[PDB]
């Protein structure tokens, strides 16, 4: 079976900046190389087929070259919506196509400062059993950052799970959820329930915090 | 202006089957060749089967041979795949593409939008919906929590509110269901005299709902 | 009227691997639709063309070889492959155009006794190139002394047999290949589908 | 007077490379199908790589981007060149005639050569003799070398009846030691004369000990 | 991809007698695709048979192979000392296969050591060194035990043995066990005994020297 192997697997590039990414065959495979875009979510597009001819409708930045076993798909100017995963994929053995791994393109920009928000959890919530406390990260760069839960200052792990919002084509920002998701009869055990977020833009940890009924 | 709208994905128990469909627009259907490919949550894509413009020859990957059908209606315009002794490993975003007819091999021009296949033995279950209210712009959410499986589709308004939403990627919490957030913010000003209702669907449960969120 | 693809494809008997039969197709039209819905094949591999695009295309001439290998070197009936087959009996260019068929054929080319008719080359000084044949049967010389057609020490002959019986594992069974190629010269094209 | 005879064997530190050596005689090399076989010590039988007389080669799983097989047709040698070499590569090493296949089986094989794959340093031996007081025994004691093997002869190859050449021990030094005995008539200490010839092949040390009553 | 499988690991039979190795296959292989190598020790492997049934030039005529299918036996008729060697079948598929082997032991009557100790050669004292050998020559069966004794105290923990391979020509085992002290350690003592035990033997052999005479 054919291998196709691209690199790099992942990259960030600022806008406008100019993005090749290869993709290998394991053996020639004459021009048949095909290039696609597949946002978060969204069902992949065609690029650039036959290794270097676009594709009707794909903007201009865009274009493509190689033959044999190298090839190359570049774009000239990075625009802010263009953040997605790019797969090469081979034509030439018509009944075995192959995918590459993908590349996924990442928008690089200034330092972003999150606005920490964090929620109680309702009292349709608590009528029911469990309680989740929830915490907002909004709007921030890059995507590292650390979330921290204290209930009575007591730190707290094991009981949540984070969650990232892809980047933004707009301002290429990311946003972060975590839920602290814990049952009734240790809600009310404890009082103090907080969220210390750690990141590139703060100069120092900000805490968002509340108390149990208050 | 080319559209492929595909449809049929849910919930599936190993060994059983399941037919999905995409339906075909604005182009010769009948003289062109018709691809599946599937994409397995967080992985790549991979290439399923492929018939031929009459649909009188069909190819499959070795993955799914024997196994999977594909086939057609060109007085219907809408390609099939038809899917038994379904395994866990077949769990994926199934894709309809047309093939572009510029070059002597395959590729994949247009393609449908997608729809989801899961292979589980477990149950489908219904969102419970509870509000996230705000307390120098404001916040407020809603919270779809324990459902099984993928995917919950949340909107505000019925498709009118738009700017401002974030909808989460869902989380699978240790009883194996799922619990997805999705907030929007708003200004300060307009708490109470602004109304905010989020809108939630569960295909593989076929079950909606709506809810107010007050501060 | 139509390309005789069933002379090739439903030959009661196939060549030897290393004596490769080639038919060569031209001035006919090409129905592949009918030929690739008959029989049931283990292997069905295109390259540089999709097997339904074909009763689009013309071509100057179409080459239909067929012979049988094992069940374990069908592999090597592929571009840029290498073995004992590839290398010493049919090799295919790196940039192929063209289909490989392959099924297996053990009712038909295995006996109980085992059918010792199907040879292939086992010793050449060199690589075939592509769509080469060799039915030389002269004693291959493996060392310094020559052999002046004497088989014996550092003498061998060059063909070895399959001996293929019906109880074998399919690694070891019988497999009828037959290779499309697809011929375009700046010629008045003869063949179209 | 077929003959196939190995070297470069030896001591080589892991992540390092070696390339053994496979000279041949009453065959030609580049005419063949020349295989390489190797034998961890106390295991089994394992094939390694082949080189087709057209020039086409072939590697196991186990060695597959390690490993480089190649020849010379002037020096009519076979090669084998092994990078990265860790300690599952420690083996004796046989080149061999043929690919085992009908028609074309292994036949013949080289003495073979040990390849030691270890952190430690080449160390030359010492060689002591075993004096004696029916039968009578004497004998040599190899003490301290490494790595593996010595090769043990008596009278130059003129005293084969009765000798026993040890397995080596791993003293706890991290040096090898074993010993060579050969079992004599009393009658002839004074009037016959015992060399045994020792042969640290990692090192070229070539011993000769006369072994004498005290 | 067919792995063959080789019964049993060791074999120990009497010469003379008849020996019997299996190489099983998972699934129907051709005979002539199997072969069977002889390795002495330290050897290197020698082509037996080859296409499951062919004897390889210069192979005696008691060495025999026969089987197919999933089933290849090699007989060696009349077995003698010399055959002593593992047994190995081959075969190819997709590449070369080797089954694990089969070591043949012979077996034989019992044999009482003949048990040798050598004192240190003085080369080897000037160096700070004292090695003390006992040679446990031509025994049968492998078991044998060996105990140091200093001045009459036993010894435990400076000493380490070596066995040789069942010799090809009269399928004895001999053994050689050293004593490792230092100089200074050797000048301490006078009485230097290897004491053996042997099924061989009614009662067990002391070998001693006094350092010095
Ligand atoms: C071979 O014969 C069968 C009938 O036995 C027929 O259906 C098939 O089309 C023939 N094959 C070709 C290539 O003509």
């Amino acid at each position: 079976d054919i291998q196709m192997t691209q690199s790099p697997s992942s990259l960030s590039a600022s806008v406008g900046d100019r993005v090749t990414i290869t993709c290998r065959a394991s053996q020639s495979i004459s021009s048949y190389l095909n290039w696609y875009q597949q946002k978060p979510g969204k069902a992949p597009k065609l690029l650039i087929y036959a290794a270097s001819s676009l594709q009707s409708g794909v903007p201009s930045r865009f274009s493509g070259s190689g033959s044999g076993t190298d090839f190359t798909l570049t774009i000239s100017s990075l625009q802010p919506e263009d953040f997605a995963t790019y797969y090469c994929q081979q034509s030439y053995s018509t009944l075995a196509l192959t995918f590459g791994g993908g590349t996924k393109v990442e928008i690089k920009r200034t330092v972003a400062a999150p606005s920490v928000f964090i929620f109680p959890p309702s009292d349709e919530q608590l009528k029911s059993g469990t309680a989740s406390v929830v915490c907002l990260l909004n709007n921030f760069y890059p995507r590292e950052a650390k979330v921290q839960w204290k209930v009575d200052n007591a730190l707290q792990s094991g009981n949540s799970q984070e969650s990232v919002t892809e980047q933004d084509s707009k301002d290429s920002t990311y946003s972060l959820s975590s839920t602290l998701t814990l049952s009734k009869a240790d809600y009310e055990k404890h009082k103090v329930y907080a969220c210390e977020v750690t990141h590139q833009g703060l100069s120092s940890p900000v805490t968002k915090s509340f108390n149990r009924g208050e | 202006e080319v559209q492929l709208v595909e449809s049929g994905g849910g919930v599936v128990q190993p060994g059983r089957s399941l037919r999905l469909s995409c339906a075909a627009s604005a182009f010769t259907f009948s003289s062109y060749d018709m691809h599946w490919v599937r994409q397995a949550p967080g992985k790549g894509l991979e290439w399923v089967a492929v018939i031929s413009y009459d649909g009188s020859n069909k190819y499959y990957a070795d993955s799914v041979k024997g196994r999977f059908t594909i086939s057609r209606d060109n007085s219907k315009n809408t390609l099939y795949l038809q899917m038994n002794s379904l395994r866990a490993e077949d769990t994926a975003v199934y894709y309809c593409a047309k093939d572009g007819g510029k070059l002597w091999v395959y590729y994949f021009d247009y393609w449908g939008q997608g729809t989801l296949v899961t292979v589980s033995s477990a149950s489908t279950k219904g969102p419970s919906v509870f509000p996230l209210a705000p307390s120098g712009t404001a916040a407020l959410g809603c919270l779809v929590k324990d459902y099984f499986p993928e995917p919950v589709t949340v909107s505000w308004n019925s498709g009118a509110l738009t700017s401002g939403v974030h909808t989460f990627p869902a989380v699978l919490q240790s009883s194996g269901l799922y619990s997805l957030s999705s907030v929007v913010t708003v200004p300060s000003s307009s708490l109470g005299t602004q109304t905010y209702i989020c809108n939630v669907n569960h295909k593989p449960s076929n079950t909606k709902v709506d809810k107010r969120v007050e501060p | 009227n139509l390309c005789p693809f069933g002379e090739v494809f439903n030959a009661t008997r196939f060549a030897s691997v290393y004596a490769w039969n080639r038919k060569r197709i031209s001035n006919c039209v090409a129905d592949y639709s009918v030929l690739y819905n008959s029989a049931s094949f283990s292997t069905f591999k295109c390259y540089g063309v999709s097997p339904t695009k074909l009763n689009d295309l013309c071509f100057t001439n179409v080459y239909a070889d067929s012979f049988v290998i094992r069940g374990d070197e069908v592999r090597q009936i592929a571009p840029g492959q290498t073995g004992n087959i590839a290398d010493y009996n049919y090799k295919l260019p790196d940039d192929f155009t063209g289909c490989v068929i392959a099924w297996n054929s053990n009712n038909l080319d295995s006996k109980v006794g085992g059918n010792y008719n199907y040879l292939y080359r086992l010793f050449r000084k060199s690589n075939l190139k592509p769509f080469e044949r060799d039915i030389s049967t002269e004693i291959y010389q493996a060392g310094s002394t020559p052999c002046n057609g004497v088989k014996g020490f550092n003498c061998y002959f060059p063909l070895q047999s399959y001996g293929f019986q019906p109880t074998y594992g399919v690694g070891y069974q019988p497999y009828r290949v037959v290779v499309l190629s697809f011929e375009l010269l700046h010629a008045p094209a003869t063949v179209c589908g």
